[PDB]
């Protein structure tokens, strides 16, 4: 399970 | 922000005039965070081969790396971080995260140096968010 995309830079 | 957006946003940019073939986010367990339309088939032997490359530097560099079937010879990387590997006039830069691994293929008119910039410079942000 892929963790969540952190916040675009 | 999803995934995809990362590929699509951040990995097949514009960078100088120029743009990946193919790009992903793999986990380092094989499976696809998010990949562009036609990024290849890649092998559990590909995957395997690529983490043992990044935990021993120089495991892929007298056979080759191989990315769905298809050889690239492995030229200069960053020992435990990133894998360059080219063919002919293009190429490919993988980087490695703690959790993940960075793709990006290139052909010409697209350089080497283009694909590691866009490709290191990503993975590095994932490194700084904690993955």
């Amino acid at each position: 399970p892929p963790p969540p995309p952190p916040p675009p830079p | 922000m999803s995934w995809q957006s990362y590929v699509d946003d951040h990995l097949m940019c514009e960078v100088e005039g120029n743009h990946l073939t193919h790009a992903a986010i793999f986990g380092q367990d094989g499976s696809v965070w998010a990949q562009s339309s036609a990024f290849p088939q890649l092998k559990p032997a590909e995957i395997a081969g690529i983490n043992k490359d990044f935990e021993e530097a120089g495991h892929l560099a007298p056979t080759g790396l191989f990315l769905g079937g298809e050889k690239y010879m492995v030229v200069q990387g960053e020992a435990g971080a990133v894998i360059r590997g080219k063919k002919g006039p293009g190429g490919v830069t993988i980087k490695k995260t703690t959790q993940a691994l960075v793709f990006g293929i290139y052909d010409e008119p697209m350089t080497g140096g283009q694909c590691n910039l866009v490709v290191e410079r990503l993975g590095d942000y994932l490194i700084e968010s904690g993955l």
